[PDB]
C-alpha cells in the first residue's frame, strides 16, 4: 500500500551505509561509517537486533546519519567460497574395487542426515568424519569417494583454503560464523584436501616469516582444535602427514578414524576402467585384459590416458573412426612399458 | 583411378564419381586397395568417400559400413533418383543383418557411432516418405528401437511382434525404461480402458504355460487388487482347470488370507484403550469417535452393535464413521452386509446428509468391487427414490465415490439423473459439491464426455463451475502432456493452475519443479495459499528432501490458511516414511498460543506421520503416543477439541490392518483422499467429519 511509497524518500535517495559499532541498552545505536564516525539512533522496532550482532553493516539515512532499518547483506568473503556447489553428476558407484574400503567412509557420513532414526535413538553419535590420504598421487581420489557426499546437502571443496596462509581472520569464529549461518541451511560438509601450509619447504619467498609464519600457521592449529567444537560442519582432512596436529587438538576431535588408499590391483583397475566406459560406450577391438595385465599397482586414471596417448597420435593419421592401425600402436604402447617406476634398485 | 592415390592433398576426391559414373564402373576395387592398405600415403580415409558409393550400388555389405565410419555426413545424402535408392537399401537391409549374429548367438554390437549412427542417418529418409519396416524389426536391436518410433499416439503402439520369451523379456524391459519418459507405460493395463480382452489374455499368458512359478503376478495380484473388475475380466482369461478358480477369486479367500496375515504381523490393542474410552462414554466432540471401531473390529459384532445402537439417537453427523463401520466390519473379507446395509437408507426424505445420508453412503463406499452387478443397479435405483430431499448439494459429493472407483468404464450413467437438480443455481455450495461430483462419476477417456457434459451444463455457462469443469478434462487425460498446453489461459480464479500441474503430470521423476516454482513467483497474492496443494502427488518420489525443506518456512507463518496448507502438503505423502526431523519438529508446535483447529491440525496430524498401519506389537510401542496425548490435553482446558486430538492420532494409529505403502506400489491414486482433503481449506462446520471417514 502507501507504506512503501511514503517511506522510500525518508532514507534516500543518495544515502550511505556504514557499519554498526556497538549496541546500547538505552536503545541508542552507534553506527560507524568508514572511517571513524559515530551517531545515536533510537528505534524501538524492526529489530531483528539479535540476528544482527555487532560488526555488521547497517543503513544510514542522510538526515541525519540514522538507520531506517537493518538488512542482512554479503556476508563476509568466507561464506561465498562454499558455492558453487558442488554436487556433480558423479556418484560413489562410479568407482569400483574400493567397495570394501569405501563402505567405511560412506556409512560413516550417511549415519547422520539420512537414516537419522537410529542416529537420534542412540544419543551417544560419531559425527567426527574421517581423514584421507594415500599414494602415489591419490588422496584426491578419496575425494571422489566424497562426490556422493558432495551430492548430499551442502558441500565445500577446499584445497589449502584461502584465509589460512594468505591472510588471517579473527579467531576460530570464521568456521563458527559459518556454523551459525549454516544452522538455518544445514546440514553441511567442509572438506580439507592437500594442505600446502607445511607442505612447502621454502615458502614464497622471504617473509615475516621463517618464524612467525609458523605462528600464524599455529593460529590454524588452534583454529581446528577447537573452541568450542560441538556439531558439524563435517571435517574431512586430506594431506601427507597428520602429525602436524598436536595431541591437544585430538581431544575435541576428530578421534573417529583415518583411512589410507592402497594401490589398486588388477581387479580394481579393470573395474574402475569399466564403469567409466560403462555409461559411455567403449570400443570392442580394445581388450581390457592386456591393459590390466601389463601394469602392476597403478591407479584408474593412469590406465585411462595410456589409451588416450594412442588416440592422441591416432588423429595425426586423421581417423575419427575406430581403426586397426591404432590397435598395434596401442599394443606398441603396451610394448613401450614405462607405466610404473620406483626404487628399489636392489636384489632382495 | 590414379587420382585417388595422388600424394597431393588438394581437395577434393568426393562427388567426383557423379560427373563420370558408368565409365569408372568398368574398373574394380583392385585399384582402390593399394592406396588404402599401404600406410604413409596421402588420402587414406579420404578415398573412402568415393568408395562408399561404389560398394553401395554393388549391394556388397559390411564394406560400406566400415568405409562410412569416417564420413558420418555424406552417408545422409548420397547418390537423387529414388529408384536406385530404395532398391539397394532394401537389399542392404537384409544383407547387413545376415552379416551380424553369425557367430551365432551374439556377441552384441560392437549404441555406437559406427553401426547405430549409420542405420539412423539413413532412417531419416526412411521414416520420411517411402517404403516401411526398416532394420529395427529385422536386426532386432533394442537400442535402435528407441529411435525407430516417431511421434504418434501410443495407444496404438501397445501391440508388438511376437517372439520367444527370451527376447521378449529384454524387449519389455528396455521398452519400459523408454516409456517412463513417455506418457504411456507398459503398466497402463491398470488405468486402461482399453477394457478389451487383449490385456486380460496377454496378461494371463505371460506366465504361460507354467502354473507353479506363476504364483507371483497372479495369486499375488488378485489378493492385492481391491476392485472386482480385475478379478472379473481375468476370470474369463484364466484358463487353469475349469471354473473352480473362484475360490481364490472374488476377494473372499484373497482378502481373508491377507487380513489374517495382518493380524499375524499385528496387532492393534482392542480391550485396553477402547473400553477405557467406554468408561469415558461418548466424547463431547461427536467428530472422530465414529470411525474408530470401523477399521478396528472388523469383524466383531458386539462392538458393532454398540455403534448402531448409539447412533439411533440421530444427533448431528456422529453417525458418519459409525455406520461406515457397520458394513466395513463384515465386508473385510466378503461379501458382506449389503442386504441390511441399504435398509437404513430408505428407512430414515433424508432430509440432510447427517441423518439419512450416512447410511446412503455406506453401500456406496463400503462396496469395494460391487456392482457384482446388483449393487450398481441398486444404488442407482435407491437414489431415484430420494431426489428433492438429497438434494443437489450435500449428498451429491459422496455418491460418485461409489461408481467411478470400482468401475471407471461402467456403462451405467448416473450423471444424467443427478444433473437434473442443478437448477438450484447456488454458486457457493456447488463449488465443493460439483468439484468431485462430475469428476468421480467415471474415468472417461473417450474425450467425448467433456464435450457433451459441457454443452448441457454451461448452456451459457456457470461462470464458476466451468472452472472445475475444465479440471475434469485435465483429470480425464492422465499424464498425457496436454495439460501444459491448457494452462495458457491462466484465469484470475487460479484454481486451474494448481489442479493442472499436480494431476496433469504423473511420472517417476519430478520434472515439474520448473513449472511449480514458476506459478508461485509469477502468480498473484493469495494464490500461494493453494500452491502447496500439489505436493500430494509429484512428491511421492523423494518425500524427504523436497517436502520438509520448502514447508519449514510456511509452517511457522501466523496466517491460518497457509499454515493449514503447509502440514497438509506433507500430509499422507510425508507420512509414508518416518524421520528425526518430523519428530523433532513436534516440539514448540503444541506450545503455541494460536487458537482455532489449525493450531492442533498442525501437531496432531503430524503425530500420525511416524508410521501408517505399522505397530504396535510389533513394532513401535503405543506408550509413546499415550503420554503425548495425555499431557497436551490438560490445557485450555476444554475447548472440547482437546478430546478431538486424542482420538485423532488413534484413527489411523490403532486401526492398522492396512499397510500403505503406498497406496500403492502399483501406482494407483486413492479417490477418497484427494476428494475430501480439498474441503478443509475453507473449513466451516461439518467438512471436517467428511474427511474423518479416511
Amino acid at each position: 500500500e502507501e507504506e512503501r511509497s511514503k517511506v522510500d524518500d525518508l532514507r534516500g535517495t543518495p544515502m550511505s551505509v556504514g557499519t554498526l559499532e556497538e549496541i546500547i541498552d538505552d536503545n541508542h545505536a552507534i553506527v560507524s561509517t568508514s572511517v571513524g564516525s559515530e551517531h545515536y539512533v533510537s528505534i524501538l522496532s524492526f529489530v531483528d537486533k539479535d540476528l544482527l550482532e555487532p560488526g555488521c553493516s547497517v543503513l544510514l539515512n542522510h538526515k541525519v546519519h540514522a538507520v531506517i532499518g537493518v538488512l542482512m547483506d554479503d556476508t563476509d568473503p568466507l561464506v561465498t567460497v562454499m558455492k558453487v556447489e558442488k554436487a556433480p553428476q558423479e556418484t560413489y558407484a562410479d568407482i569400483g574395487g574400493l567397495d570394501n574400503q569405501i563402505q567405511e567412509i560412506k556409512e560413516s557420513v550417511e549415519l547422520p542426515l539420512t537414516h537419522p532414526e537410529y542416529y537420534e535413538e542412540m544419543g551417544i553419535k560419531p559425527p567426527k568424519g574421517v581423514i584421507l590420504y594415500g599414494p602415489p598421487g591419490t588422496g584426491k581420489t578419496l575425494l571422489a569417494k566424497a562426490v556422493a557426499n558432495q551430492t548430499s546437502a551442502t558441500f565445500l571443496r577446499v584445497v589449502g583454503s584461502e584465509l589460512i596462509q594468505k591472510y588471517l581472520g579473527d579467531g576460530p569464529k570464521l568456521v563458527r560464523e559459518l556454523f551459525r549461518v549454516a544452522e538455518e541451511h544445514a546440514p553441511s560438509i567442509v572438506f580439507i584436501d592437500e594442505i600446502d601450509a607445511i607442505g612447502t619447504k621454502r615458502y614464497d619467498s622471504n617473509s615475516g616469516g621463517e618464524r612467525e609464519i609458523q605462528r600464524t600457521m599455529l593460529e590454524l592449529l588452534n583454529q581446528l582444535d577447537g573452541f568450542d567444537s560441538r556439531g558439524d560442519v563435517k571435517v574431512i582432512m586430506a594431506t601427507n602427514r597428520i602429525e602436524t596436529l598436536d595431541p591437544a587438538l585430538i581431544r575435541p576431535g576428530r578421534i573417529d578414524r583415518k583411512i589410507e588408499f592402497p594401490l589398486p590391483d588388477e581387479k580394481t583397475k579393470k573395474r574402475i576402467f569399466q564403469i567409466h566406459t560403462s555409461r559411455m560406450t567403449l570400443a570392442d577391438d580394445v581388450t581390457l585384459d592386456d591393459l590390466i595385465m601389463a601394469k602392476d599397482d597403478l591407479s584408474g586414471a593412469d590406465i585411462k590416458a595410456i589409451c588416450t596417448e594412442a588416440g592422441l597420435m591416432a588423429l595425426r593419421e586423421r581417423r575419427m573412426k575406430v581403426t586397426n592401425e591404432d590397435f598395434k600402436k596401442s599394443k606398441e604402447n603396451v610394448l613401450y612399458k614405462k607405466q610404473e617406476g620406483t626404487p628399489e634398485g636392489l636384489y632382495l | 583411378m590414379s587420382m585417388s592415390g595422388e600424394v597431393a592433398k588438394e581437395w577434393q576426391e568426393l562427388d567426383d564419381a557423379e560427373k563420370v559414373q558408368r565409365e569408372p564402373l568398368l574398373t574394380l576395387v583392385k585399384e582402390i586397395v593399394p592406396y588404402n592398405m599401404a600406410h604413409n600415403a596421402e588420402h587414406e580415409a579420404c578415398d573412402l568417400l568415393m568408395e562408399i558409393e561404389q560398394v553401395d550400388m554393388l549391394e556388397k555389405d559390411i564394406d560400406e559400413n566400415a568405409y562410412a565410419k569416417v564420413c558420418l555426413y555424406l552417408t545422409s545424402c548420397v547418390n537423387y533418383v529414388p529408384e536406385p535408392e530404395n532398391s539397394a537399401l532394401l537389399r542392404c537391409a537384409l544383407g547387413v543383418f545376415r552379416k551380424f549374429s553369425r557367430f551365432p548367438e551374439a556377441l552384441r554390437l560392437a549404441l555406437m557411432l559406427n553401426d547405430m549412427e549409420l542405420v539412423e542417418d539413413i532412417f531419416t529418409s526412411c521414416k520420411d516418405v517411402v517404403v516401411q519396416k526398416q532394420m529395427a524389426f529385422m536386426l532386432g536391436r533394442h537400442g535402435v528401437f528407441l529411435e525407430l518410433s516417431e511421434d504418434v499416439e501410443e495407444y496404438e503402439d501397445l501391440t508388438e511382434i511376437m517372439s520367444n520369451v527370451q527376447l521378449n523379456s529384454n524387449f519389455l524391459a528396455l521398452a519400459r525404461e523408454l516409456d517412463i519418459m513417455e506418457p504411456k507405460v507398459p503398466d497402463d493395463i491398470y488405468k486402461t480402458h482399453l477394457e478389451n480382452n487383449r490385456f486380460g489374455g496377454s496378461g494371463s499368458q505371460v506366465d504361460s504355460a507354467r502354473m507353479n512359478l506363476a504364483s507371483s503376478f497372479v495369486n499375488g495380484f488378485v489378493n492385492a487388487a481391491f476392485g472386482q473388475d480385475k478379478l472379473l475380466t481375468d476370470d474369463g482369461n484364466k484358463w487353469l482347470y475349469k471354473n473352480k478358480d473362484h475360490g481364490m477369486l472374488s476377494a473372499a479367500a484373497s482378502l481373508g488370507m491377507i487380513l489374517l496375515w495382518d493380524v499375524d504381523g499385528g496387532l492393534t490393542q482392542i480391550d485396553k484403550y477402547l473400553y477405557s474410552s467406554e468408561d469415558y462414554i461418548k466424547s463431547g466432540a461427536l467428530l472422530a469417535c465414529g470411525i474408530v471401531n470401523s477399521g478396528v473390529r472388523n469383524e466383531c459384532d458386539p462392538a458393532l452393535a454398540l455403534l448402531s445402537d448409539y447412533v439411533l439417537h440421530n444427533s448431528n453427523t456422529m453417525r458418519l464413521g459409525s455406520i461406515f463401520g457397520l458394513g466395513l466390519a463384515y465386508a473385510g473379507s466378503n461379501r458382506e452386509d449389503v442386504l441390511t446395509l441399504l435398509l437404513p437408507v430408505m428407512g430414515d426424505s433424508k432430509s440432510s446428509m447427517e441423518v439419512a445420508g450416512v447410511t446412503a453412503l455406506a453401500c456406496g463406499m463400503i462396496a469395494v468391487g460391487s456392482c457384482n452387478g446388483d449393487v450398481t443397479s441398486t444404488i442407482l435405483q435407491t437414489i431415484m427414490e430420494k431426489s428433492e430431499t438429497e438434494l443437489k448439494d450435500t449428498y451429491a459429493r459422496w455418491l460418485p465415490l461409489g461408481l467411478g472407483l470400482n468401475h471407471l468404464g461402467k456403462g451405467e450413467a448416473i450423471e444424467a439423473i443427478l444433473a437434473a437438480l442443478e437448477v438450484v443455481s447456488e454458486p457457493f455450495r456447488s463449488f465443493a459439491n460439483t468439484l468431485v461430483d462430475v469428476c468421480a462419476y467415471a474415468g472417461s477417456g473417450n474425450v467425448l464426455k467433456v464435450q457433451q457434459l459441457l454443452h448441457i451444463c454451461s448452456e451459457h455457462f456457470d461462470s464458476k463451475e466451468k472452472e472445475e469443469d475444465k479440471d475434469k478434462k485435465e483429470k480425464k487425460d492422465k499424464d498425457k502432456k496436454e495439460a501444459p498446453a491448457d494452462m495458457g489461459a491462466h484465469q484470475g480464479v487460479a484454481v486451474l493452475g494448481i489442479a493442472l500441474i499436480a494431476m496433469g503430470e504423473e511420472i517417476g521423476a519430478e520434472m515439474a519443479l520448473r513449472t511449480f516454482g514458476h506459478l508461485l513467483r509469477y502468480g498473484e497474492p493469495t494464490l500461494r495459499r493453494a500452491v502447496p496443494l500439489a505436493l500430494a502427488l509429484i512428491s511421492v518420489s523423494n518425500p524427504r528432501l523436497n517436502i520438509l525443506d520448502t514447508l519449514s518456512k510456511f509452517s511457522h507463518d501466523a496466517d491460518p490458511e497457509v499454515s493449514y496448507n503447509s502440514i497438509f502438503a506433507m500430509g499422507m505423502v510425508g507420512s509414508g516414511t518416518n524421520n528425526a526431523r518430523l519428530a523433532a519438529m513436534l516440539r514448540q508446535l503444541a506450545q503455541y498460543h494460536a487458537k482455532d483447529p489449525n493450531n492442533l491440525f498442525m501437531v496432531r496430524l503430524a503425530q500420525g506421520l511416524t508410521h501408517l498401519g505399522k505397530g504396535t506389537l510389533t513394532l513401535c510401542p503405543y506408550h509413546s503416543d499415550r503420554q503425548l496425548m495425555s499431557q497436551v490435553a490438560v490445557a485450555g482446558l476444554l475447548t472440547v477439541l482437546v478430546s478431538f486430538l486424542d482420538v485423532r492420532n488413534i484413527i489411523l494409529g490403532k486401526s492398522h490392518y492396512v499397510l500403505y505403502g503406498l497406496v500403492a506400489a502399483m501406482q494407483p491414486r486413492m479417490l477418497v483422499t484427494f476428494d475430501e482433503e480439498l474441503r478443509p481449506l475453507p473449513v466451516s462446520v461439518r467438512v471436517g467429519q467428511a474427511v474423518d471417514v479416511v
